[PDB]
């Protein structure tokens, strides 16, 4: 069934499992015509498949052409999110496919249930966590390769950086979703925080800045101050 | 017109025959029914008085055979039999006739109720959702379960409908995932309906007898079939405009019918709603459209 607090720790058990989010798959620019209408751009978007436990990320970038002349696009977004995460898993050795995909919004479970039916021993799963993936496009790296996109494409990064070298699974997740939570509240302060100091920087294969164990534990406790901080300007607290 | 003679009430019982019925008492000189319209299928039904659990019955067309309840004190149940000394069971019903030992089927001539919720429904069908080739008619109760309901427990006593189910290899065509799953046409006509019912006419008979096995037994998974069938068509954009018509008034009927204070249990919220005012046939039903709105407008 669905997967929340109570059973967290399933995340980084060494059942193989991914999450899907779709959020950033349709996106839009919203702007007036000559005429004093309103219409909508589309912009190239992707797909986020992330294993939890190792911090493999599938890239699957969506390419504006896969919208052309098509009707009801938020709709044809969940079943063409279903039907890349399905081409992926089949693209998979099986000892390699997973034994669940958590998918984060509701909307995907029966286009995603659908695609999946030859894999029935696949759980497709909703969750009650309020995952903050949507601020995928906040890390530079990522949101550069799929604005540069000319052609469908799958790009693959761990979002881990090299931090399982010195952290668990758990604790690694942990850090990525207090990032993009941050991220997610308020973006210009959370950059600021990461990148403040020019001296820490990202290596060519990384997405986070190079930071010490000590450097990290300040970066997270100022992330959550900001998180807090932005919950009283938001509600005045 | 056909009879179907008793030998005995022994135990307090409501008899139904179709759409009719009346409380017996216990040892009350009741000698069965008489003057069945010939012609329909029809179905004869009990509820004991000592124990409403369990309502059973039994499907049956006199053209097939001379048919007879008896009560078995053993198995606790009135059963039904076939005699095959014509000469004898002639007698026999002419001898209760005379002594005015049968009530009357009491059908009344500007109805055709029984004719519209059985105009498809055929004995021979019947007999293959109902397995027990060694009887001509065939027993249903409140409790068989549906072949569909046991893959998700005796295979003898299940109801053998055709299982229909959205989200299966069946149903969506590789390639067309999206589009099988919200136009389901692919799978009414080509995959039920050229495939499996071979014509409309089969597939209103299963759907008719599911609607009457949840109505007179309570029988769930029967209604559940029901439902699914109904659901089947409305989410298909594409039918034949004659389907469309005739499932009007079957449904139409079928409402007309149900028991008032049933429509609680009988009648699911999601399905008649989606079907009504979301589907592909929203527009397309308005003989049911107009009987649900004055009958059961708090489920809509
Ligand atoms: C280009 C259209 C096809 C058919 C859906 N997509 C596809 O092969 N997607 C894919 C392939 C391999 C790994 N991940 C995703």
């Amino acid at each position: 069934g669905a997967m929340n607090s109570s059973n967290y720790a399933e995340l980084f058990n060494n059942d193989i499992k991914l999450f899907v989010d779709d959020t950033n798959v349709y996106r839009v620019t919203v702007h007036k015509t000559f005429e004093g209408n309103v219409a909508t751009k589309a912009i190239n978007g992707c797909i986020f498949t992330l294993n939890p436990k190792t911090g493999h990320l599938f890239l699957k970038i969506i390419h504006t052409s896969v919208w052309a002349g098509q009707k009801r696009l938020s709709q044809l977004a969940k079943w063409k999110t279903a039907e890349e995460v399905s081409a992926l898993v089949r693209s998979l050795p099986k000892e390699e496919q997973p034994k669940q995909i958590i998918v984060t919004r509701k909307a995907m479970l029966d286009p995603l249930e659908v695609h999946m039916l030859d894999f029935p021993n696949i759980a497709i799963r909703p969750t009650e966590l309020r995952l903050p993936f949507s601020a995928a496009m906040s890390i530079d790296k990522l949101s550069d390769v799929v604005m540069k996109a000319t052609e469908p494409q799958m790009v693959l990064f761990n979002i881990y950086d090299d931090w399982l070298d010195r952290i668990s699974s758990y604790t690694a997740f942990s850090r990525l979703t207090l990032l993009l939570r941050a991220l997610k509240t308020n973006e210009e302060s959370a950059k600021m925080i990461l990148l403040s100091d020019p001296t820490i920087t990202i290596k060519s294969y990384h997405l986070w800045p190079s930071f010490t164990d000590e450097q990290w534990i300040t970066i997270e406790s100022q992330m959550r101050d900001l998180i807090l901080t932005e919950y009283g300007r938001k509600y005045n607290v | 017109m056909n009879t179907v003679p008793f030998t005995s009430a022994p135990i307090e019982v409501t008899i139904g025959i179709d759409q009719y019925s009346f409380n017996v008492k216990e040892n009350q000189p009741f000698h069965g029914i008489k003057d069945i319209p010939i012609g329909h299928v029809h179905v004869i039904h009990f509820q004991h008085a000592d124990n409403s659990s369990m309502r059973y019955g039994y499907w049956f067309d006199c053209r097939m055979g001379n048919f007879y309840i008896q009560y078995d004190p053993k198995d606790g149940l009135y059963k039904m039999m076939e005699e095959r000394d014509g000469a004898k069971f002639e007698n026999i019903v002419h001898n209760f006739k005379e002594r005015q030992m049968m009530v009357s089927y009491p059908k009344i001539d500007e109805d055709d109720t029984w004719y519209n919720l059985t105009e498809f429904v055929q004995m021979d069908k019947i007999r293959k959702i109902v397995r027990k080739d060694e009887n001509q008619f065939s027993y249903v109760d409140s409790s068989m379960t549906t072949v569909q309901e046991n893959e998700l427990s005796d295979p003898a006593h299940s109801l053998n409908y055709t299982v229909i189910n959205f989200k299966s290899r069946e149903a969506i065509r590789p390639g067309h995932e999206m589009e099988d799953f919200l136009d389901k046409s692919y799978y009414l006509n080509t995959v039920m309906l050229q495939g499996i019912f071979k014509n409309s006419s089969n597939y209103f008979g299963e759907l008719q007898f599911a609607f009457l096995n949840a109505m007179f037994f309570g029988n769930y998974g029967s209604s559940l079939q029901w439902h699914a069938m109904i659901e089947l068509i409305c989410s298909s954009a594409t039918v034949p405009k004659h389907m469309l018509d005739k499932l009007d008034e079957i449904l139409y009927y079928q409402i007309k019918t149900l028991p008032e204070q049933y429509s609680d249990i009988l009648l699911n919220e999601r399905v008649w709603n989606i079907c009504l005012y979301s589907s592909f046939q929203k527009n397309s039903l308005h003989n049911t459209e107009k009987i649900m709105e004055n009958k059961y407008p708090e489920l809509l």
